[PDB]
C-alpha cells in the first residue's frame, strides 16, 4: 500500500493533464453550439429583410 | 414478490447512479492501468520512465492496447458480486466523483 500511494504522487502531474484536455473538449463543444446559433440567427435576418425589400419595390412599381 | 420486486429497483438506481460517474469512471481507469505498471518499476527498484507508461481518457484507452491481467480479473469479481456489494459501490463512486457538492451541502445542513 505504500507503493500504491507512492505510484500517485507521482501520477499526479498526467492526472490534471487528463482532466484540463477534458475541460478543454467541453468548452469547445459549447462554443461550437453557441456559434451555430448565431450563424441560424443571421441567416433568418436576411430572408426577413430580402422579403421586405421586394415589397418595398413593389410599391414603388 | 416484493424484495426481488424492490431488487429490481435496486438495480435501475444502480444503473443511473453508474452513468452519473461515467466520466470519473473513464478517467480513474486510464490511472489505474498506469499505476500497475509504474509500482512494478518502483518495486524492482528502478526509475520509473516514460518508456514504462509508452508500454500501454476515453481516447487513451481505446488507444492503449497493452491489456493487463490483474485488472481484468479484478472487473470480474466486481461484476460477479451481489447486488448490494454492488450498489453500495455505486454510490461510493458517486460521492467520490462529486465532492465538492458534498462539501457544501454538509456545510449548508
Amino acid at each position: 500500500v505504500r507503493a500504491d500511494l507512492q505510484a500517485t504522487a507521482l501520477l499526479a502531474s498526467r492526472g490534471f493533464a487528463l482532466y484540463n484536455a477534458a475541460n478543454l473538449k467541453s468548452i469547445d463543444f459549447h462554443r461550437r453550439i453557441e456559434e451555430k446559433s448565431l450563424a441560424q440567427l443571421k441567416r433568418q435576418m436576411e430572408r426577413i429583410r430580402a422579403k421586405q425589400e421586394k415589397h418595398r419595390q413593389g410599391r414603388v412599381d | 414478490f416484493l424484495w426481488m420486486l424492490g431488487q429490481a429497483l435496486v438495480d435501475e438506481l444502480t444503473r443511473w447512479l453508474q452513468e452519473f460517474t461515467r466520466h470519473h469512471g473513464t478517467m480513474s481507469d486510464v490511472l489505474r492501468a498506469e499505476r500497475y505498471l509504474l509500482t512494478q518499476e518502483l518495486l524492482q527498484g528502478g526509475e520509473v520512465h516514460r518508456g514504462v507508461l509508452d508500454q500501454l481518457a476515453s481516447e487513451l484507452l481505446l488507444d492503449r492496447r497493452l491489456r493487463i491481467p490483474e485488472l481484468e480479473e479484478a472487473e470480474l469479481f466486481a461484476e460477479g458480486q451481489g447486488r448490494a456489494l454492488r450498489l453500495l459501490r455505486a454510490v461510493y463512486q458517486c460521492v467520490a466523483a462529486h465532492s465538492e457538492l458534498l462539501c457544501y451541502f454538509i456545510i449548508i445542513l
